[PDB]
RNA sequence: ACCAAAGCUAGCUCAACAUACUAAACAAAUACAAAAAUACACCAAAAUAAAAUAAAACAUUCACCUAACAUUAAAGUAUAGGA
RNA sequence: ACGAGCUACCCAUGAGCAGUUUAAAAGAACCAACUCAUCUAUGUGGCAAAAUAGUGAGAAGACUUGUAGGUAGAGGUGAAAA
RNA sequence: CUCGCACACGCUUACAUCAGUAACUAAUAAUAUACUGAUAAUUAACAACCAAUAAACCAAAACAACACUAAAACGUUUAUUAAUUACAUUGUUAACCCAACACAGGAGUGCACCAAGGAAAGAUUAAAAGAAGUAAAAGGAACUCGGCAAACACAAACCCCGCCUGUUUACCAAAAACAUCACCUCUAGCAUUACUAGUAUUAGAGGCAAUGCCUGCCCAGUGACACCAGUUUAACGGCCGCGGUAUUCUGACCGUGCAAAGGUAGCAUAAUCACUUGUUCUCCAAAUAAGGACUUGUAUGAAUGGCCACACGAGGGUUUUACUGUCUCUU
């Protein structure tokens, strides 16, 4: 019906999906916070 | 990720062991059947399908168990039985005709006389009658009853020549195999399994079977009423 | 035959070792020596670790065979919560008892004389049983772990008293979770009853045979039923860690030696988890004995022959509603043969003391229909719960 | 609503005073004033319950062959718990012959008892309901290790408009700081046992201290003088709670309060040390909107804590103190009066 | 969304998120399910007497300074050894092979608060 | 008359030389849900560049396209190309 | 490369359905909580990038729902509406 | 007038005290839970972290006495080891979360329907037009595509299509579409990750739709088995042309030719090219509407299913009372 509240907050599955080691247990997500270094991101991860 | 099996149980038990069901999807995740999913929970009784299975060595003959109750099973068409000698009970596929506090008769001994063949009771193939019908036929001795297991289904032994023994299936199909095979004799039970009515499209889904896909699809040249000619026997023994 | 296992979930089997190892007289390069894995250095193999000082919580379990008490031959041990396949046949053949269906006469008059019975018996046994069932707790529907040794303290309450005009059960004491163990030879079979039961209740005095002499001799004649599909000993744990000694639940020197009686709870809210009645009754029957024949050991020694003075030992097995009564008097000692004198056992089964209890009234169109409190009631078994705890008095 | 939960068996150091606050209880050292009036009924025989005083300490401590025990702390709960069933088992018992009250009487085996009621008013601090006045709620969720239960109420110590000199102590200061916490579930008023039930009066109480409040463990924790204040505590508290959910399942509360003092007895034992208390319910209007003009006040009458035994050892008690023992027989031997 | 330059606290997180501040451990899990703590784990304060100490948190203002000489290995040696192994150099007495007599510590593994593995908080 | 307008600096860009190239901080904690001192393991993986485009379409082909040999010429020559 | 915190479908783990009629917990009936969204009127840079009011369908089941996990684009999932 | 209290998830100080608000936030002021500064605060008993190794153990929850089928989460005991010795660590505020907002929206659970929460109106006047409501003489659908909406009514019938409950195009389509019990075809004689810890009364790929009567002929072509013949249509599919006769008009018949057979039963102007508003009767004072019958539909038709029937349907049409501002004609 009404849409736009697609994100329903949840400390465990933001963890689980874009943290730290989540992103470290693949080459993929290594690469990924490469970049994120490379750019400078104060923040590499959740 | 790469889901793990439910299956891991080294330990025969007879209680009922909690099983998770998987709707068509394989460990990967991806559905590789369709229609599977959304049923009632179940709980897994531990079939031994080898029935001749001493419980020691040092007394391999011919035992005999008592039946204490013959009772339904969520995972099979067939009816279960609970089977106890010496110190242990097993699950077996139950016949048409057990009840509790029936003997069973488990023997691996071939004589030049055809035994009496009771129905509870599982003989080598070499020692039943020429006209016998059996059920959880097996394939290679001490292999185990991958063979007839359905409700009512039952196969009909043939003709045994040079030590071997010839059956055939439910599927009208011959098979061969060595005569030295454990095999049940008697329908298994539930003989009315096939007249039972849905009554609804819910029985289904309690079942687990979810409806088939909506997209029509025109029928090829794979339908049709195919008079194919009876498949040839299938052999298991390994002629030198 | 099917293996149990599937490949997948079992242990995998470690890696292959690398080429390197299997060239004789070659010392592989590993990386072992900077403590971490580097890909291109071949797998280091270690022997396995031995830390030189032992912890108690971080080793290993030491193996049953080091255990100091191992014995080669199996014992085969009755506990608690042991199932009998066969409970009341299997029970009487591993106990050398002989059945009989009537409580003993000297119960059933001391029950049926109505001057032995309380001021107000049915109004009390009623409030007690709405008490245990309905009251005992703030929930609307109270469950059987908590009904069910509430209802027995509250009989066993009603019982207590009776010691104003019978000042004679002031000689016992409740004594609860006390570990016996006694251990006998049944046809080359080691059995050993050993465990701890729900409650018990020890005495100064003996309690006085309630068998008679004709009855004890008739008993020889008797020939105890045998099932040859399915082993005696099935249902008991089959152990190699025991102690054959007759260790009863006490020290020498107890005030209240004689037991009187047990007390067996299926408080469980389970039907699978609780006991059938006929494993109860097969449980009763084991630990009676197990305590008559440490009771006997006890008093006259580890000699096995037939006592003089038999032991006579109660035990009321309840389900919460259901009750069942044992008296058994234990003659003999000498029980690897099976042809001697047997001991007797009187077993009342299948006593209602209710048969159903609505908590909450129920309503069939518009009106209630029966109202709050147990449906059908028989004093009868209550009685026999009075006479059992009154027979030592 | 939201509300305290006051646990009689707590950690807090000066917890009797608090629970005298929140209660309008007067703490009186010593028993009350005894009716002497009494006729020449304890003719009992002191050597008979001493062996079986003695018998159950014999049997719970050295006797009774438990499973092993690997930790050798050898706890005081498990020791002393089935020693007070069997005490109050055989006490009962015995005195049942002298007083015909215990024979008819029930007893409960840690059977919980509950009471909820309301102390004052507050200024709401926080919330959207800031600067609105809320009552103080409170709820004692106690679980006696035994009880007795009898069909007619004990008679009253003192007259209902007993005036003592010694006031309620007020506490200047919130309810957080003793600790308490705020909780919300059900508020529930049990006695032990459902309205339904005939005995809907009390007798006696029996209460067993924890490991945690143990004299060794506060010796430790440097609290000498919580040694006797625990006991307070507990008395003051679990007997409140019983006595008033006595007096509301006869009918009274706030606005109906009580015309007649609700009586009940508290045996507190340590593993070793026994002290007893006698409280009486003389008013339940404890709100504020009843408390404006309120002069009654509940009175609980304590004892110092004296040991049963001294260091037994090897089925022989060495030292046994005959004081312990009169005091649990005149407590079991009190009967309400006959008419 | 939610924040990522914030801390991940212990207070940021569901009931099952208990994570500790940085204070050291304590003890372990017992038996019953309670908390068994060690003596031996929590820190011992060994605190002098300060009762007969004749000096005060700050200095006199005209009492002098001297020129910053860092303490240096060498001077640690010729400080506590140079002198030893000089005179009984002279005496001839000098063993080169045994120097356990003169503070050396061949092992560290001996004695209770050792220098490179740091056995010893402060 | 309001709104407003003008500074000359911060710093950047392109090359040369160059030590020879992941700066400083790293007391404690940091790949448990990173910054959470502390328990019997498992660890690692490679398999061509494609296409947008040009050939006025598009199928064989389409320079550079994150692979060293630089510069002056031979030379846009020999050759390769739906030639 | 990143996405199944919305949604499609599964896997674990929990939770809800009060009253009335019926030997019924019968994919029965009336009707609440709850879940959907038939028709109309407002609204159309609106309360709202899909809502409000009235009125409707189901409401013991092929039911609704919390938490967490899985299936990822030459694909997933689909009681096919591409 | 009544969506309140607490917990879980979520935000992180927005919470509390004092002080200030010319301006910044409140879509405006008053002042303040929403702005500014300073100072303080959430104290564990509730919640989080909080044993393994073998053995005895088939017997549901639904007041559970005892049962049904869909076969059902939830446990003790025994034996061997479990550092043993107070006080460990962490969450405790709030008027709050997701929707760009101090948004009439979306939000799990336990309690009660007020003992707790709040205010529709900044102040006037009472123009038009617009939204909501109440009432209305006589008539009572004459309005309109349609009785949409509304109503002091809230009843009974006839057809079409789907058997029925259910599902679908989040955001223009909820249906006659999909699924469905039932009935049929094909593919498979078998083991450690799906199917399945199953074994032809089974499991997959599909069609059509319960039930009742049936499902007619055809393997010429294209598929599929057969590796060529031959078999298969509840496989893809198909099931005649010409001459003459009926006053014109034949699908009927008589001949003839070609085919693999040449449309059987049934229904029938259909939701079925056009002709077409086919013809006739009933319904109405009047009907291209609706229903019945004829029917030749040369382009209906039998599991791409054909015919009837109960029950069901926010499905699509047609009647009868009743009801009413839909309308006469508005106030
Ligand atoms: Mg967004
Ligand atoms: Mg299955
Ligand atoms: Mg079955
Ligand atoms: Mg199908
Ligand atoms: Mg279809
Ligand atoms: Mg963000
Ligand atoms: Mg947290
Ligand atoms: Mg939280
Ligand atoms: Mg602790
Ligand atoms: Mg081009
Ligand atoms: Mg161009
Ligand atoms: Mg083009
Ligand atoms: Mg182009
Ligand atoms: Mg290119
Ligand atoms: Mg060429
Ligand atoms: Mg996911
Ligand atoms: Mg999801
Ligand atoms: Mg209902
Ligand atoms: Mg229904
Ligand atoms: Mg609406
Ligand atoms: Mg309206
Ligand atoms: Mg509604
Ligand atoms: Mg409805
Ligand atoms: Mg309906
Ligand atoms: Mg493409
Ligand atoms: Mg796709
Ligand atoms: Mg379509
Ligand atoms: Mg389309
Ligand atoms: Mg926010
Ligand atoms: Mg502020
Ligand atoms: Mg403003
Ligand atoms: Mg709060
Ligand atoms: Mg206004
Ligand atoms: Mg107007
Ligand atoms: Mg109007
Ligand atoms: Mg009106
Ligand atoms: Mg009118
Ligand atoms: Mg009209
Ligand atoms: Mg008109
Ligand atoms: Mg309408
Ligand atoms: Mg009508
Ligand atoms: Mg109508
Ligand atoms: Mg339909
Ligand atoms: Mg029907
Ligand atoms: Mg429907
Ligand atoms: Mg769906
Ligand atoms: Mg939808
Ligand atoms: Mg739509
Ligand atoms: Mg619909
Ligand atoms: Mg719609
Ligand atoms: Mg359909
Ligand atoms: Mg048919
Ligand atoms: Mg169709
Ligand atoms: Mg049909
Ligand atoms: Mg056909
Ligand atoms: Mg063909
Ligand atoms: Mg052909
Ligand atoms: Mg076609
Ligand atoms: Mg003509
Ligand atoms: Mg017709
Ligand atoms: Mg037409
Ligand atoms: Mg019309
Ligand atoms: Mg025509
Ligand atoms: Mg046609
Ligand atoms: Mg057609
Ligand atoms: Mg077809
Ligand atoms: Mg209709
Ligand atoms: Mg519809
Ligand atoms: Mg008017």
């Amino acid at each position: 019906k009404a849409r736009g509240n697609e994100y329903q907050p949840s400390n465990i599955k933001r963890k689980h999906k874009h943290g730290w080691v989540r992103r470290l247990r693949t080459p993929t997500g290594v690469q990924v916070i490469l970049r994120r270094m490379h750019k400078g991101r104060k923040s590499l991860s959740h | 990720a790469t889901s793990v099996s439910w299956k891991s149980r080294t330990k025969y038990t007879v209680m009922p062991v909690k099983m998770r069901k998987s709707g068509g999807r394989n460990h990967t995740g991806q559905i590789q059947v369709h229609g599977i999913g959304g049923g009632h929970k179940q709980r897994y009784r531990m079939i031994d399908f080898l029935r001749f299975r001493p419980e020691h060595e040092s007394k391999p003959g011919p035992f005999e168990e008592k039946v204490i109750a013959v009772r339904y099973d969520p995972c099979r068409s067939a009816d279960i039985a609970l089977v106890a000698g010496g110190n242990r009970k097993r699950w077996i596929i139950a016949t048409e005709n057990m009840k509790a506090g029936d003997t069973v008769l488990n023997s691996d001994h071939i004589g030049r006389m055809a035994v009496a063949a009771r129905e509870g009771d599982a003989h080598p193939l070499g020692a039943l009658p020429v006209g016998t019908l059996i059920n959880n036929v097996e394939s290679e001795p001490g292999r185990g009853a991958q063979y007839i297991r359905a409700a009512g289904t039952c196969g009909v032994l043939l003709r045994k020549v040079n030590g071997t023994a010839i059956i055939q299936l439910p599927s009208k199909r011959q098979m061969q195999v060595l005569e030295t095979c454990i095999a049940t004799v008697g329908r298994v039970s539930n003989v009315d399994h096939n007249k039972r009515v849905i009554g609804k499209a819910g029985r289904n889904r309690w079942l687990g079977k979810r409806p088939n896909s909506g997209l029509w699809q025109r029928k090829g040249g794979w339908a049709g009423r195919k008079i194919r000619p009876l498949p040839p026997m299938k052999s298991y023994v390994k002629l030198p | 035959a099917y293996e149990w296992g599937v490949r997948s979930t079992r242990k995998p089997e470690p890696p292959p070792l690398d080429r390197v190892y299997e060239i004789p007289g070659l010392e592989p390069i590993t990386y072992a020596g900077k403590m971490h894995f580097m890909p291109g250095l071949a797998r280091p193999v270690f022997p396995p670790w031995d830390p030189g000082w032992t912890h108690p919580k971080f080793r290993r379990l030491p193996p049953l065979h080091e255990h100091p008490l191992y014995k080669d031959q199996a014992c085969y041990v009755f506990h608690q919560r042991c199932r009998l396949l066969e409970g009341v046949k299997q029970a009487l053949w591993l106990t050398k008892t002989q059945l009989i269906e009537g409580l003993p006469e000297k119960v059933l008059r001391l029950a049926d004389d109505p001057r032995n019975h309380i001021e107000n018996q049915d109004e009390r046994v009623l409030n007690a049983i709405s008490h245990a069932r309905l009251w005992h707790s703030t929930e609307d529907i109270p469950k059987r772990e908590t009904y069910c040794p509430v209802i027995v303290d509250s009989l066993i309450q009603l019982c207590k008293s009776q010691i104003l005009k019978h000042p004679s059960l002031a000689r016992r004491i409740c004594a609860q979770n006390n570990t016996l163990s006694a251990t006998w030879n049944r046809e080359s079979i080691l059995l050993q009853v050993h465990g701890s039961s729900g409650a018990r209740l020890n005495a100064k005095d003996p309690l006085p045979p309630v068998a008679s002499q004709e009855e004890v001799e008739a008993t020889k004649n008797h020939v105890l039923e045998t099932f040859y599909p399915i082993s005696p000993t099935m249902g008991l744990q089959e152990c190699n860690v025991y102690d054959v000694n007759d260790d009863t639940g006490f020290q020498e020197g107890y005030p209240y030696p004689c037991p009187h009686t047990l007390y067996f709870l299926e408080s469980a809210n389970l039907r699978p988890r609780r006991f059938q009645p006929d494993q109860l009754r097969a449980k009763m029957i084991l630990f009676a004995f197990g305590s008559a024949l440490a009771q006997a050991r006890l008093l006259y020694g580890n000699d096995s022959k037939v006592l003089e003075q038999p032991v006579v030992v109660q035990s009321v097995g309840t389900d919460g509603r259901l009750f069942q009564f044992l008296v058994l008097q234990l003659n003999t000692t000498d029980l690897a043969s099976d042809e001697g004198v047997k001991n007797l056992a009187w077993v009342d089964s299948d006593q209602l003391l209710y048969q159903h209890f609505w908590c909450l009234p129920v309503i069939k169109k518009k009106v209630v229909v029966e109202p709050v409190g147990p449906i059908g009631f028989q004093p009868e078994t209550f009685r026999k719960f009075l006479a059992l705890y009154l027979h030592g008095a | 609503f939201m509300k305290y939960v006051v646990y009689p068996q707590t950690f807090a150091l000066n917890a009797d005073n608090w629970y005298q606050s929140f209660t309008k209880t007067v703490f009186l050292s010593g028993l009350p004033p005894t009716p002497a009036k009494l006729e020449p009924e304890p003719t009992l025989d002191i050597t008979a319950l001493r062996e079986a005083v003695c018998d159950c300490l014999l049997q719970e401590h050295f006797f009774l062959r438990r499973k092993k025990r690997a930790p050798v702390i050898q706890d005081r709960e498990a020791i002393a718990s089935p020693f007070l069933d069997q005490l109050v088992a055989s006490l009962t018992g015995l005195l049942s012959v002298h007083n015909p009250v215990l024979a008819a009487a029930a007893l409960d085996c840690k059977r919980p008892v509950h009471f909820f009621w309301l102390r004052g008013e507050e200024i709401i601090p926080r919330g959207h309901r800031k600067g609105r006045v809320d009552a103080l709620r409170y709820q004692i969720n106690d679980k006696p290790h035994n009880q007795i239960r009898i069909s007619r109420q004990l008679p009253e110590f003192v007259p209902l408009d007993y005036s003592i000199p010694i006031e309620v102590p007020v506490m200047s200061c919130k309810p957080d700081k003793l600790p308490l916490f705020k909780r919300q579930y059900e508020n529930t008023i049990f006695i032990g046992s459902k309205t339904a039930d005939p005995l809907c009066y009390g007798h006696t109480q029996f209460h067993l201290l924890p490991d945690k409040l143990k004299r060794e463990k506060l010796l430790k924790q440097n609290c000498a003088d919580q040694i006797e204040v625990v006991f307070r505590a507990n008395a003051i508290a679990s007997l409140f709670a019983w006595t008033g959910a006595q007096a509301m399942y006869q009918g009274f509360w706030s606005e109906a309060d009580v015309t007649r003092p609700f009586v009940s007895q508290g045996v507190i034992t340590d593993g070793k040390y026994f002290s007893f208390f006698c409280y009486q319910l003389n008013t339940l209007a404890l709100t504020a909107q009843a408390d404006q003009n309120n002069p009654r006040k509940n009175i609980c009458w304590g004892t110092q804590s004296k040991p049963l035994y001294e260091t037994i050892e090897d089925n022989n008690v060495k030292g046994f103190n005959d004081d312990v023992l009169l005091q649990l027989v005149q407590f079991l031997l009190n009967r309400p009066k006959e008419d | 969304g939610a924040d990522r330059m914030s801390k991940w606290t212990s207070k940021r997180g569901p009931r099952t998120f208990c994570k500790g501040r940085g204070a050291k451990g304590t003890g372990f899990h017992g038996r019953d399910g309670k908390f068994v703590q060690i003596k031996e784990m929590i820190p011992e304060l060994v605190v002098p007497e300060l009762a007969g100490f004749k000096l005060k948190p700050y200095v006199n203002y005209r009492a002098p300074e001297g020129t910053d000489t860092p303490l240096t290995a060498k001077q640690l040696f010729l400080e506590t050894a140079a002198p030893a192994i000089e005179k009984d150099f002279k005496a001839g007495t000098f063993d080169p092979e045994h120097l356990e007599k003169y503070g050396f510590e061949p092992t560290q593994e001996g004695k209770l608060f050792q220098l490179y593995p740091k056995n010893f908080p402060r």
